[PDB]
């Protein structure tokens, strides 16, 4: 998706925590668990320890 | 006229608003198809 | 996107009437463009031809018979209609395989 | 089945043309009846259990008369051609995903609007031939078609050598792309297929499809990477399941009409009609008057059914015997 | 799959996202090392 | 009516090599990380696992040869150290020259020891395991080589190619025979 640029405003990918290392202490990480297509679809995920 | 914010590595034409770097080679999209420069 | 009725798929998946894009009101009217015309007297009518039983009603016996057959045929009739008064404040745009 | 009727239907099962009355010995035989003025017409028919007449039709009241040749009532089994358009590229792009979805319609229900999707995925490289990926495409829609441990499937998936361009490699889910040698694939052949057929209670159906493309983008726009184009058809499905249908709803007609409803207390009816064979058919259409006031009109129907040999000889032996006892001239086929 | 946004103009290497343009030579950083594109 | 070779086990052998879709020299900057999946590690399930690593960086100018050189050094010194309770797996470097004498790799040998620049492959075969005559049946650990991803162009994709082939070492029917008598006794 050329169009749209992705921030860390919306996604917080990576995000303040705190720590005594230092003031701004910072976190990284994410997961894409949905995704939303066109016309009303939606798939969310369901992790078993089945499978 | 046209702007390209982006410049994309892959194997793969990205986009038409991208310019497509392969190997040793700049591509872009112009007049419906890839032209590259030098 | 009623699959029955339309029966020329498109390439691009789906029926092709679903790509056709109307729009029903260009600007606003002060009266209906568009509506279905009715007569104010009861148009629709109903009628049975039978022999001895009329299984429509349940009528075991005749005192006017139509055909001697011993069966049972039902008729009915209907006046309708359609006004479209301006057909320039309709637009649309139909893939071109629906033209023929 | 059941079929449409306009106030009866009559059938007569054609075996052996005898030539008169107490000829008849065997069940299947008939003879065209008539008298020597030409006014009425009948036949004399042996049934399984004995002689039969026909309702006379009185030959100044025959509203058409006219046979079929057999080959108008077979059912022809749709091919489509899967082949990539030279517009878009007629080699595979190095990075694409080439999805091919079949669309159906009439799946398990009896409406256009019951629709089934089964699919095909292949992603290509860099080295892939067009060949190559005929070989994938029809492997990998012979994966999730052709799964079916119960039937038969909804489809037969063929591919079609360049060298041979007649003769059809059958593509099953036991064939990998070892089994398919060949190096100029060129086209991929997905056939219908005969649904299962019980007399009398299941009709003879088939499931219409459309093989579709999903978009690749090639020259920076999204393009269908393919084209399906309906072959005409190789494979037919005979008359004898329709036939045998026929039998079984227009012997109601004139015998049981509880064909095992209470299982243990029915009445067998005998058919003559055997399903695997081919038959020609006769529809004589007729109506009954009667006087001073009575002046509506009784049409009918009597359909006879004659094996064919594919010369068409043993209806064109009942046609012209009729066309001398009846006076009638129906054109033989 | 990479995205790189900026170029820079600087007689010596920039980073490893970013394109390297010095003098009419257009350097990118693909399988390790910078490739001039030409 | 057992001729004997029925009841000796193939240690399973691995080839893994650079894969040459992906490219047939190390790409520079990348990590080269091969992540060993064993099976049955101290239990007898499938659910007890253990996960050892080798893991080498690229510089430029790095052949193939260098880099299967250096990964056998790199996935000898963590599977054969001093910190090993068991014998884990064997590392194995077949060079071309030779093509069926495997140069045996472990945690003494370092890189001035191999110097053919040849290698064609890292071999990894199974070990055998310590056996007492009654206590400690004959069991092996099974394992999978699995590889991580690599940013060849701009995308990610597995830098190897895990090849079983034909297993040319079986240990013998010595040691369950004679744990045979002692339990039919």
């Amino acid at each position: 998706w050329t169009t749209f640029v992705l921030d860390n405003n919306s996604t917080r990918v990576v995000e303040k925590v705190q720590s005594r290392l230092h003031s701004n202490a910072l976190s990284a990480g994410f997961q894409f668990v949905e995704y939303k297509a066109p016309n009303g679809v939606r798939v969310r995920l369901d992790v078993d320890p089945f499978y | 006229m046209k702007t390209l914010r982006t410049l994309k590595i892959s194997p793969n034409a990205p986009d038409i608003n991208s310019v497509w770097l392969y190997k040793g080679t700049m591509k872009y999209f112009n007049n419906g198809e890839w032209e590259t420069i030098g | 996107d009623d699959p029955v009725r339309n029966k020329i798929l498109h390439p691009m998946g789906g029926v092709a009437f679903s790509y056709r894009y109307d729009i029903w009101y260009i600007g606003t009217m002060d009266q209906p463009n568009i509506f279905k015309c009715k007569i104010k007297g009861d148009n629709e009518y109903r009628g049975y031809q039978w022999g001895i039983r009329n299984p429509f009603t349940g009528q075991k016996g005749n005192p006017y018979m139509s055909f001697d057959e011993d069966s049972a045929v039902i008729h009915r009739m209907a006046t309708l209609g359609v006004c479209v008064l301006d057909p320039t404040r309709t637009m649309s745009l139909i893939p071109a395989i629906l033209q023929g | 089945m059941v079929i449409s009727i306009n106030q009866v239907r009559q059938l007569y099962v054609a075996k052996a043309l005898k030539a008169n009355t107490a000829a008849l010995t065997t069940a299947g035989d008939i003879v065209p009846k008539a008298d020597t003025a030409k006014t009425t017409l009948y036949f004399q028919s042996m049934s399984p259990a004995g002689i039969v007449a026909s309702d006379k039709i009185n030959l100044k009241h025959v509203l058409y008369a006219k046979a079929t040749p057999s080959e108008a009532l077979a059912h022809k089994l749709v091919r489509y051609s899967v082949t990539l358009d030279a517009d878009v590229s007629a080699t595979p792009v190095a990075g694409q995903n080439y999805i091919l979805r079949l669309a159906f319609r009439q799946y398990i229900g009896l409406s256009e609007e019951d629709q089934y999707f089964k699919y095909g995925e292949v992603i290509a490289r860099s080295g892939m031939t067009a060949s190559d990926f005929y070989k994938k495409m029809a492997i990998s829609l012979a994966k999730n078609l052709e799964n079916k441990t119960e039937s038969t499937p909804l489809v037969n998936i063929y591919l079609i050598s360049a060298a041979a361009a007649s003769t059809d490699v059958p593509v099953t889910s036991a064939t990998k792309e070892s089994d398919l040698t060949a190096t100029d694939y060129n086209q991929i052949i997905i056939e219908e297929t005969e649904q299962p057929w019980v007399l009398g209670m299941m009709p003879q159906a088939f499931i219409p499809f459309t093989p579709q493309f999903l978009t690749i983008t090639v020259d920076g726009e999204d393009r269908l990477w393919g084209v399906a184009t309906v072959v005409t058809p190789t494979k037919t499905v005979p008359d004898g399941h329709l036939i045998a249908d026929l039998e079984y709803f227009c012997m109601g007609a004139r015998g049981d009409i509880y064909r095992g409803m209470g299982y243990p207390n029915i009445i067998k009816t005998t058919y003559l009609v055997d399903p695997g064979a081919v038959y020609d058919v006769l529809d004589i259409h007729y109506f009954y008057t009667g006087s001073n006031e009575s002046v509506q009109k009784s049409e009918k129907t009597i359909t006879l059914v004659a094996v064919d040999d594919g010369s068409h000889t043993a209806m064109n032996a009942l046609i012209g015997a009729i066309n001398t006892a009846s006076g009638l001239t129906i054109a033989t086929l």
